[PDB]
């Protein structure tokens, strides 16, 4: 899953 | 999960030298990569964040670069306090993951290990167990391989190894390998041997004894 | 100005629940985007990420440990708690909590995310051992010098400190008079659940006939002390 600040 | 491969796993260097450690990700992590330095008995310390940003308070000798799947950490001029283990971490994907680490030790001339073997003491045998010890003394580099053979039979799963920290005097390492068997088993065989492999040795060295020869 | 400190039990038995607490100062877990995570380091191994919790109560766990981990925060007490159920000796390690910065803000407005890409401050860490082994003093056996432990004019000898729990054990030679050429290896955990280590020393083979060698072993946990004299087996001297 993408990191919290990735999107 | 995302795999991070650091290279080299171990590095030899001298004070004042320039070194570079690489980290490769199984897939793109953009710039979400951090580098840490960890000294024995202490926690990791942040050096570089976001692939190339220098953490405040960190000496300018540290620098980082790269993006995507390839990153490097560089120390322009190595300092005494820099001999430690370094780790990369990616924070682009959950779970965050770390690389396997890179240890940096003091460089010195290659020194083959002195191999010694110790059969179990009569005292231990009397207690009911048998421990055979193989000692590799003062060698360098740290990389060494030890194999146990009992009457030509390779031993697997019944030996344990231990290595000392790099000696602050001669910069060498020492390693012990202990093969444990039951008293009954020990007395059923004759030849006990530990074969050693090291860069300082032109070929594998074998040290053994024959409890059958008295 | 940021400080983190881990607290918890140093020893836990298999199947039990482990509860670790991280107490911090210098930042609020109420600050935008800030996070606190847990990372463990098993004996002689790499760092392993466990979980993280953010100011907005969002939280994530290592997938393989998802069912056994639970992380919670208490903003009022400046604490983060990590609970791990059904522990096993595989969980033995030093556990660290660490701070993760939130995005940089200008007058309260998020401008850059770069500073979130790292755990910038780590606590000292707490070592936790999981074992059902009972306290036990070690047996000390000699590693006698011989032709097969002699190189040139140098001889090797030592002591085998076997089967003890828990750590640690201290070893010295000749009441501390002998330190040169001494190597006391880190202890290894045997399959039996008991620890064991060896201490060796290199000395002139020409001294084995006159110089006495004794290793002093001390295991405070069990109030056990042993002095073992090490001499060449009758096969030699």
């Amino acid at each position: 899953e993408l990191d919290k600040w990735a999107s | 999960a995302l795999q991070l491969t650091q290279s080299p796993s171990s590095l030899s260097a001298s004070v004042g030298d320039r070194i570079t450690i690489t980290c490769r990700a199984s897939q793109g992590v953009t710039s979400a990569l951090a580098w840490y330095r960890q000294k024995p008995g202490s926690p990791p310390q942040l050096l570089i964040y976001d692939a190339s940003s220098l953490e405040s308070g960190v000496p300018s000798r540290f620098s980082g670069s790269g993006s995507g799947t390839e990153f490097t950490l560089t120390i322009s001029t190595l300092r005494p306090e820099d001999f430690a283990t370094y780790y990369c971490q990616q924070l682009h994907f959950y779970p965050h993951t770390f690389g396997g680490g890179t240890r940096v030790d003091v460089r010195r001339t290659v020194a083959a290990p002195s191999v010694f073997i110790f059969p179990p003491s009569d005292e231990q045998l009397k207690s009911g167990t048998a421990s055979v010890v193989c000692l590799l003394n003062n060698f360098y580099p740290r990389e060494a391989k030890v194999q146990w053979k009992v009457d030509n039979a390779l031993q697997s799963g019944n030996s344990q190894e231990s290595v000392t920290e790099q000696d602050s005097k001669d910069s060498t390492y020492s390693l012990s390998s202990t093969l444990t068997l039951s008293k009954a088993d020990y007395e059923k065989h004759k030849v006990y041997a530990c074969e050693v492999t090291h860069q300082g040795l032109s070929s594998p060295v074998t040290k053994s004894f024959n409890r059958g020869e008295c | 100005r940021i400080t983190l400190k881990e607290s918890g039990p140093p020893l836990v038995k298999p199947t039990q629940t482990l509860t670790l607490t991280c107490s911090f100062s210098g930042f609020s877990l109420s600050d935008f985007g800030v996070g606190v995570g847990w990372i463990r380091q098993p004996p002689g191994k790499a760092l392993e990420w466990l979980a993280i919790i953010y100011s907005d109560d969002d939280k994530r766990y290592s997938p393989s440990l998802n069912t056994r981990l639970t992380i919670t925060k208490d903003t009022s007490k400046n604490q983060v708690v990590l609970v791990m159920t059904r522990v096993s000796p595989v969980d033995t390690a030093t556990y660290f909590c660490a701070h993760r910065r939130g995005p940089t803000t200008l007058f309260g407005v998020p401008i850059a995310r770069g500073p979130v890409n790292a755990m910038d401050v780590w606590g000292q860490g707490i070592t936790v051992t999981i074992s059902s082994t009972s306290t036990k003093g070690p047996s000390v056996f000699p590693l006698a010098p011989s032709s097969k432990s002699t190189s040139g004019g140098t001889a090797a000898l030592g002591c085998l400190v076997k089967d003890y729990f828990p750590e640690p054990v201290t070893v010295s030679w000749n009441s501390g008079a002998l330190t040169s050429g001494v190597h006391t290896f880190p202890a290894v955990l045997q399959s039996s659940g008991l620890y064991s280590l060896s201490s060796v020393v290199t000395v002139p083979s020409s001294s084995l006939g006159t110089q006495t060698y004794i290793c002093n072993v001390n295991h405070k946990p069990s109030n056990t002390k042993v002095d073992k004299k090490v001499e060449p087996k009758s096969c030699d001297k």
